[PDB]
């Protein structure tokens, strides 16, 4: 019955016991065709110049890593509230902010506000520890309870699914967040211009322009980029079909 | 220790909440004015910011269930009352079968499938067992804003046997440990001869009235 008590008793997490963890498929087939070549750039986010991505966006991701990612160089809270995001998106526009599971559920919120967005979901990623009951941490010293789960707060600047992602907790010192985020994010149909913000070779993805750090390889042109959201094109959402040339 | 439940029929903007000493733990679930007509009465900003929680506790923790706007109003009043928030729990409302219940609001992105407790601390705690339970709840949606009975138990492990203080709660909340506040509530039931005596002291003719 009561699972906080199995989970002293156990190691279970409470979350190991959620049981399953339409043409939702013709409109994932109108994303893909819709989906723009992925587009990619090694850039130190600290000494770039945000204000070279071009053009403005209608949707970022950004998951700066936190020093609590990695327990067993990072960025702070004050790094992060620096960024100039205000700068490249577009004045109707949404953003994904990874936020972990401590002081970044407060602080997110202030750069959220910083940039001029109202948060307006709040997506929990919890982890279940069904391969590895007990097995736990080291609390942040303020922690009273184990810390199961990441939040990553939506927000948005001017005028289908739920808010919970399930997944195995990943093997110590992985720092990957789950790709169903992309998904969520792709059926909102908010538009194709799409920016993840430290993102990696391995986070790559039609539909999206990823800068970070860590990326072997670039091939983004901001003229290119541009030409893929022109006339007619400028104000597709993502998620109808793509308007016939000849 | 193991005090029996009592309680305080009341509206919680008015009671004198000094008589009632100070609490290991605070919980409260206001009814926050979601900026929409509602069935029930629910309190301006204002009048959550001016409640007296300051006075409740020296030394403990606070348990203040959120939504909506008021998980930005409900962090301003934590800082405001004192507070700084260590952690969120989140509630997993699930039915019988262990299946999520998912319901959709208009103006909203997304279905909801969790309701959200922000946890806040105050002062120096000692004494407390952090880390035996986790940070996310999954039970069964009973009543209709109803919130789940797992809370007590968890906070119970935290702070074993001490005075605990619930606002906004229903008559099924009551609970050894704990002295409930609501206006709910049947009348008024204090076994505690220090918050007696007090009582008797500040309203002798038993009535809480606006001050
Ligand atoms: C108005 O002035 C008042 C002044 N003094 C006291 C009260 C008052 C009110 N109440 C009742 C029991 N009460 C409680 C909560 C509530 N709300 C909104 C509905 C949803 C609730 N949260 C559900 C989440 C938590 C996990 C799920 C919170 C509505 C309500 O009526 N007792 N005392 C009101």
């Amino acid at each position: 019955n009561d699972y906080c008590q199995h989970f002293v008793d156990t190691g279970h997490r409470p979350q190991n016991f959620i049981r399953d963890v339409e043409l939702i498929r013709l409109k994932d087939e109108l994303i893909a065709k819709s989906n723009t070549p992925p587009m990619y750039l090694q850039a130190d986010i600290e000494a770039f110049d945000i204000r070279e991505l071009t053009p403005k966006f209608d949707v970022i991701l950004l998951e700066p890593p936190l020093e609590e990612y990695y327990r067993e160089k990072c960025w702070t809270w004050d790094d992060i509230m620096k960024l100039e995001i205000d700068e490249i998106a577009a004045p109707r526009s949404f953003i994904f902010l990874w936020c972990g599971s401590g002081e970044g559920l407060d602080l997110g919120r202030v750069c959220l506000r910083k940039w001029g967005y109202r948060r307006c979901e709040d997506i929990c990623w919890i982890k279940t520890n069904k391969n590895n009951p007990g097995k736990t941490k080291t609390l942040d010293p303020k922690a009273v309870f184990q810390r199961t789960k990441e939040h990553c707060l939506m927000g948005i600047k001017g005028t289908v699914d739920i808010d919970l992602i399930i997944t195995e907790e990943p093997e110590i010192g992985n720092i990957e967040k789950p790709v169903e985020i992309f998904h969520i994010i792709e059926h909102f149909c908010l538009g194709r211009r799409r920016l993840h913000l430290f993102g990696r070779d391995s986070t790559i993805r039609p539909g999206w322009l990823t800068v970070g750090p860590t990326l072997t390889n670039s091939n983004y042109n901001a003229e290119t980029y541009a030409s893929y959201f022109s006339a007619p094109n400028s104000y597709l959402t993502g998620c109808t079909e793509e308007i016939e040339r000849l | 220790r193991l005090f029996p439940p009592q309680w305080i029929c009341c509206d919680i903007r008015y009671l004198d909440v000094s008589i009632l000493g100070k609490f290991a733990v605070v919980m409260a679930d206001p009814p926050w004015d979601i900026h929409m007509e509602l069935p029930y009465g629910t309190l301006t900003d204002d009048e959550m910011r001016r409640l007296n929680i300051p006075v409740l506790q020296d030394d403990g923790f606070l348990f203040l269930w959120v939504t909506g706007r008021a998980m930005e109003l409900g962090r301003e009043c934590l800082n405001l009352w004192g507070y700084e928030r260590v952690d969120e729990i989140i509630w997993v409302k699930t039915n019988q079968l262990q299946r999520i219940i998912r319901t959709g609001r208009t103006g909203h992105w997304l279905n909801h499938g969790k309701e959200h407790c922000l946890v806040g601390v105050k002062g120096n705690p000692q004494g407390f067992n952090q880390g035996l339970d986790c940070d996310v709840i999954v039970a069964e949606v009973r009543s209709t804003s109803h919130k789940p009975d797992e809370i007590y138990g968890m906070i119970e492990r935290l702070s074993p046997g001490t005075r605990k203080i619930e606002l906004f709660g229903r008559p099924h909340n009551v609970q050894p440990n704990w002295i409930t506040l609501g206006n709910q509530l049947d009348g008024i039931h204090l076994l505690d001869p220090d918050v007696v005596a007090r009582f008797k002291q500040r309203y002798p003719d038993g009535i809480i009235s606006k001050p």
